[PDB]
């Protein structure tokens, strides 16, 4: 107050994030005719989305003949069950509607002969429901998916009237009993605060891959949005479940995508075996990607890595035709060769799993309306929408499969603007809000920017991340899970302790960077103590101690003579973590998972079965 | 121990009539990564964090890290640093743009340049849009190779010495491209009247092929030639 | 917000701030194109100044032609330095014309690729000097 | 749609290409319908090549319009000088002819 220039805006909704959901979001708003403000602390083509190589995920059938409920099925399959039947139905059905939709946008899609959509194999898919083959269904613009996706996206979102607010930290969300009245956001250009009121908010910020040491995505994904969350009081979900992409380079640690392995690509060890043979012989190297960078993690345990350090594998793709590598996969080819100094066709490429995609976030239903956890049940949270990977429908479940969270992106995210637009029109009178909120925020900020303490922004980072890395990796114990926790929660009481070194108001990274800091942690707290209560092996969460699936039934058995066990004795429920801001104690309680679907003469419901792939 | 030394461009507006000037930072290149954006985030983290710059991707596809690298415009995380410790790195912000501060260039007239072109697909019947896709020939998507890839890293129109002495009129060589890049695409419609809006001297003509746009892309583009592709177009186009 | 309502605002904005400009050719390396592209203005500029003040000249200046060439006659003729005179005309003429059809050729789309500039880069100053040298002496 | 700086652009590449075509024909062809054609097509591009150079220099409006109206006072009394040295004297081919046999 009286220090920062406060300045406040009026609208009828609110897009956080300038992603892929964010967008889609944001113009799909304004084409009902809504006033629509759009906060992002990034310009919306320097997302991350941008680095998305594999493809998004549609059941048109340009290759084969293919029905979209069998993409529902794998979806759920590749879930380990976890996944919410309702959402994964939604967003398969939606499946070839959204993407269709994305062409017509301008995206550059790849074709065949036919002049259709290129679609490609990718790891977790099948035909007739898991009994037919190898699906082809992954919709590609070669190895540049996500970057042309975000450009069209991008492209269309100036044919509106939309008020983007670029490059603007938001910091909390404003928030009165219970309800959402809009976000506080700071001005990355001059420093001024600016209190952005509407009657709807919709989350899109992206995930928290920052939380490890090593990960595949951007330094700008700090999952913000998370933690504004977090802070507020209300829930989030399966924050534990953490995507090891298995294909990552070795260096700097970017991505190389799934794609490859789509394509021809195959996974070698030291000694020359094709080792995904050993381990998932149904469906060769193109298994989920949760089993196949496991069963690579395995491949170090015995000792058979593949550099002088012996740590690391290789994929190969010396074998693939010369001019399929230049056409299919003609960004790989470059980021190796600029990163780890290889030629694709001519050696292998270094890879090594690596902290991918956020399976959890923010709770929420197939509507997108962000859902608090009231009496052991379910309860909406008015103005309040979360879309993309900052979001958790739940969609993915315990593991994402390939190439589905672009699909998530566009389709939660057109889903956001339909829910708004169906709730109420554009017109209705936004809720004025006390003159005296976020004051907590504004405070935080001016704490942080005159920091004195006795360790810096970095020094704090680099302790989080390789913590993280260490303790909550592919395989994680009991021992290590429970040392990682105070170890985690320490460096939350080390927050009092920071060192700053700008007191600028024009461009504060220093700044910034702190208050990401304080969002990685909340992301990291979350994660760490969720993963040492949850005492099963199920998607990408995988205890050395109990490496068995704990479900209500033993499903490997017919289920007639069995007995249901209670709620609060099986771990195929969602977990749900809050945490006091100011002490940093972690409690949580459970959410049963969502197995009806929309519509059970449209698209029967997916029993719980053993997932050996 | 190799230690190297980097020249960068300083300027910070919270400091009551600063003048902008150089920085001397000391990197040992042991354990430190081998890109420039690595060494500029390893002074930040350690030596001093009022280093203010764009970042984001680290892999070459955002272009955030773009600047003046010894001499041309280049993304950080994609070239690397010369380890020839005799010569000292200088660093610049994107040549002839407004400072905001530390190698941040104020885009907001090139962004402005991108949304005056239109880049969307555009259609006589958009009634029927959003229920079947489009069809295009692998040759017709041929014609989009080399030119749907641009970042829009803004170290094209940067490196052009009319964007310099005309930015104000003249759109560039990024934003050109991706005019051009809506013209050939065989699903537009509207190329007759994108060609309309160049009809004056300062728009596209105010390009007298220096070519240090195409020498300097950190994708390995040819924004020039599609430039002259475009005149091309323009000379020939019927009514 | 509108196109051109974007760009108002940055210039409303940044003309009337304290924010300086990042240096342009005062740091940015030389290239070949870059320079002979200068080079191509500089001979323009130079040749159409030629031409203006032999127009000129010929308006305002008394007597014809002939009269004009035999006082240069009349300061005794340099020996070699009536070669050079002859020099720094062709070679100024020379390069201005073979680029000139090197941007003609970029005009109609051929060439435009980085090897192929600093490949006929070097031919075109290649052929001003063999062009300079053997015109002077005809 | 109506294209007048697609027209420049190109009337300035025909001038430029005549203008090529000119000097070898020039030599080969010494005459004094020669002289003339050459003298037209010279201070043509020349007119041209200043007015871009103007264009890309000259900032502001009062400034534009004195760069331009000043060009077009050299170029008119070039072309006029050269015609007038055409007719009443040795011409332009006979000019260079003497200059060199020098
Ligand atoms: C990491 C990654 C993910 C990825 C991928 C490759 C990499 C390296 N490739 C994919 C692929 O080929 N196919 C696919 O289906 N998915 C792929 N992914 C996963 C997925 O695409 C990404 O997770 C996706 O980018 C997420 O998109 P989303 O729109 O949800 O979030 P975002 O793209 O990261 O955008 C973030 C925006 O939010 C704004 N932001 C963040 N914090 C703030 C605050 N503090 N205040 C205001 N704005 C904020 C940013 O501005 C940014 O624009
Ligand atoms: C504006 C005007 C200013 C002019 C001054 C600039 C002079 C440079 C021009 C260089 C051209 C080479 C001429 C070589 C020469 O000696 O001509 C041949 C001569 C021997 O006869 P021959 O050829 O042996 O006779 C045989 C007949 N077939 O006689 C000729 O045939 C005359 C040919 C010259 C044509 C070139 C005129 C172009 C002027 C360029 C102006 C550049 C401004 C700087
Ligand atoms: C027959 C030989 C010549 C050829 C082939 C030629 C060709 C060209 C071309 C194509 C250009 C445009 C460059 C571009 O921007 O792409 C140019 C520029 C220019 N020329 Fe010539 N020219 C010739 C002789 C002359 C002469 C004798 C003069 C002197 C009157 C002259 C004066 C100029 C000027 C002032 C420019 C402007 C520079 C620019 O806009 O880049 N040229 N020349
Ligand atoms: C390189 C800079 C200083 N010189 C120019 O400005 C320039 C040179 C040749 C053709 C067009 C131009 I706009
Ligand atoms: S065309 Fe190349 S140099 Fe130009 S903005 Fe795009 S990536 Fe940068
Ligand atoms: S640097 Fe230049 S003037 Fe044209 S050829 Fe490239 S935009
Ligand atoms: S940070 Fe994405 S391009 Fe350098």
């Amino acid at each position: 107050s009286t220090q920062y220039p406060v300045v406040d805006h009026e609208f009828d909704a609110v897009v956080v994030g300038a992603g892929g959901a964010g967008l889609r979001a944001a113009f799909g708003l304004s084409e009902a005719g809504f006033n629509t403000a759009c906060v992002t602390k990034l310009f919306p083509t320097r997302s991350h989305t941008v680095a998305a190589q594999g493809g998004i995920n549609a059941a048109l059938g340009n290759m084969e003949e293919d029905n979209w409920r069998w993409h529902f099925y794998d979806t759920v399959k590749g879930s380990d069950w976890l996944g919410d039947q309702d959402a994964i139905h939604y967003m398969t059905e939606q499946a070839p509607a959204s993407v269709v939709e994305l062409e017509n946008y301008g995206m550059p899609f790849s074709r065949t002969e036919d002049g259709k959509i290129y679609q490609r194999a990718f790891g977790g898919q099948s035909l007739k429901f898991g009994k037919g083959g190898q699906a082809h269904r992954c919709c590609c613009v070669a190895d540049r998916t996500g970057h042309s996706l975000l450009h069209t996206l991008y492209g269309r979102s100036l044919r509106y009237d939309t008020s983007y607010f670029v490059e603007y930290f938001a910091l909390d969300l404003l928030m009165e009993n219970g309800e959402c009245r809009g976000v506080i956001a700071l001005c990355i250009e001059d420093g001024s605060i600016h209190r952005i009121r509407a009657r709807n908010t919709v989350v899109a910020t992206g995930g928290y891959g920052r939380t490890y040491f090593s990960c595949t995505s951007a330094h700008t994904s700090t999952g913000d949005g998370t933690a504004m969350v977090t802070r507020a009081g209300l829930p989030c979900q399966d924050l534990e479940f953490v995507q090891f992409h298995p294909t990552g380079i070795y260096g700097a640690g970017c991505l190389i995508t799934e794609g490859c392995r789509g394509e021809g690509g195959i996974l070698i060890n030291s000694q020359g075996e094709r080792f995904m043979e050993r381990y998932a012989p149904v469906a060769k190297d193109l298994a989920s990607r949760d089993v196949v960078s496991r069963s690579m993690t395995l491949e170090i345990r015995e000792g058979r890595g593949c550099g002088p350090e012996k740590d690391h594998v290789y994929l190969q793709l010396h074998h693939l035709p010369p001019e399929q590598l230049a056409v299919r996969l003609p960004g790989i080819s470059e980021t190796a060769m600029i990163f780890a100094g290889v030629d694709v066709t001519k050696e292998p490429i270094p890879v090594l799993p690596t902290v991918h995609y956020n399976m959890g976030g923010i709770p929420t239903n197939y509507k997108g309306q962000v859902l608090r956890h009231v009496n052991g049940q379910d309860q909406v949270v008015p103005g309040l929408y979360a879309c993309g990977e900052a979001a958790c429908a739940s969609v993915h479940g315990a593991n994402r499969l390939g190439a589905n969270s672009l699909l998530d992106l566009v389709v939660f995210g057109r889903a956001c603007a339909l829910s708004i637009a169906e709730s109420c029109r554009p017109g209705d009178k936004v809720p004025s809000i006390k003159p005296n909120a976020g004051e907590e925020s504004v405070m935080n900020l001016d704490k942080l920017r005159f920091a004195n303490g006795t360790i810096r922004t970095s020094e704090l980072r680099l302790s989080m991340q390789k913590s993280m890395q260490s303790h909550a990796a592919v395989f994680r114990v009991g021992s290590v899970l429970q040392e990682g926790c105070e170890k985690i929660l320490r460096l939350y009481g080390d927050l009092q302790h920071l060192k700053t070194f700008d007191r600028g108001m024009v461009w504060n990274t220093d700044l910034v960077e702190t208050l990401e800091l304080q969002n990685l942690m909340l992301c990291a707290l979350q994660t760490i103590y969720g993963a040492e209560a949850r005492k099963e092996s199920r998607g990408a969460h995988a205890r050395e101690d109990f490496k068995e699936r704990v479900d209500e039934y033993d499903y490997s058995k017919p289920i007639q003579g069995q007995q249901k066990k209670p709620f609060q004795e099986h771990w195929r429920k969602h977990t749900l973590s809050y945490v006091d801001v100011k002490t940093g104690k972690v409690s949580l309680e459970y959410r049963p998972v969502i197995d009806k679907t929309l519509n059970e003469a449209d698209c029967a419901t997916v029993p719980p079965a053993i997932r050996s792939y | 121990p190799r230690i190297k030394k980097f020249a960068i461009y300083r300027w910070d507006p919270d400091k009551t009539g600063d003048k902008p000037h150089m920085q001397t930072y000391e990197i040992d290149l042991n354990n430190c990564g081998p890109m420039v954006l690595d060494a500029l985030i390893k002074i930040k983290n350690e030596i001093d964090s009022t280093l203010t710059f764009r970042r984001s991707c680290r892999e070459g596809i955002c272009g955030s890290c773009a600047m003046n690298i010894n001499g041309g415009n280049t993304l950080a995380c994609t070239r690397r640093i010369d380890t020839n410790l005799d010569k000292v790195s200088k660093i610049y912000p994107l040549p002839h743009m407004y400072v905001i501060k530390d190698l941040v260039p104020d885009l907001s007239n090139f962004y402005a340049q991108y949304k005056s072109i239109e880049p969307y697909l555009k259609k006589k019947d958009e009634s029927q849009e959003g229920k079947q896709q489009y069809l295009q020939s692998i040759e017709e998507r041929e014609k989009l190779d080399g030119l749907y890839e641009c970042i829009l890293c803004a170290c094209c129109s940067t490196s052009c010495p009319s964007y310099w002495w005309n930015g104000d009129k003249y759109l560039g060589p990024a934003v050109l491209m991706q005019a051009y890049r809506w013209m050939i695409d065989s699903r537009d419609d509207f190329t007759e009247e994108r060609l309309a809006k160049l009809q004056d001297p300062f728009s596209l003509y105010r390009c007298h092929t220096i070519m240090n746009c195409t020498g300097t892309c950190p994708k390995g583009l040819n924004p020039g030639k599609a430039i002259a592709e475009i005149k091309k177009m323009m000379a020939t186009y019927k009514e | 917000t509108t196109a051109k309502e974007e760009m108002e605002r940055f210039w409303n904005k940044n003309l009337g701030s304290n924010r300086p400009l990042s240096p342009h050719i005062t740091i940015y390396r030389w290239s070949l194109p870059m320079a002979m592209s200068i080079c191509h203005r500089g001979t323009g500029i130079a040749l159409s100044a030629g031409v203006s003040l032999f127009g000129l000249s010929a308006l305002l200046l008394p007597g014809n032609f002939e009269s004009h060439l035999e006082l240069v006659k009349s300061l005794c003729l340099g020996p070699t330095l009536i070669y050079t005179a002859k020099f720094g005309i062709v070679f100024p003429l020379m390069y201005h014309t073979w680029n000139g059809i090197r941007h003609l050729i970029w005009d109609l789309g051929k060439g435009l690729t980085i090897p192929q500039l600093t490949q006929s880069g070097v031919v075109v100053l290649i052929l001003t000097v063999l062009s300079s040298v053997g015109l002077a002496a005809m | 749609s109506s294209k007048a700086a697609s027209l420049h652009w190109t009337g300035e590449r025909v001038v430029s290409v005549l203008l090529l075509g000119l000097l070898p024909a020039a030599y080969l062809n010494p005459c004094s319908a020669m002289d003339y054609s050459l003298a037209a097509a010279l201070t043509l591009h020349g007119h041209w090549g200043i007015g871009q150079v103007v264009t890309d220099y000259v900032r502001g409006d009062a400034l534009q319009k004195a760069a331009k109206a000043g060009l077009l006072a050299l170029s008119a009394f070039t072309f006029a000088g050269l015609c007038y040295f055409n007719y009443h004297d040795v011409g332009i081919c006979k000019a260079v002819a003497m200059l060199w046999k020098l």
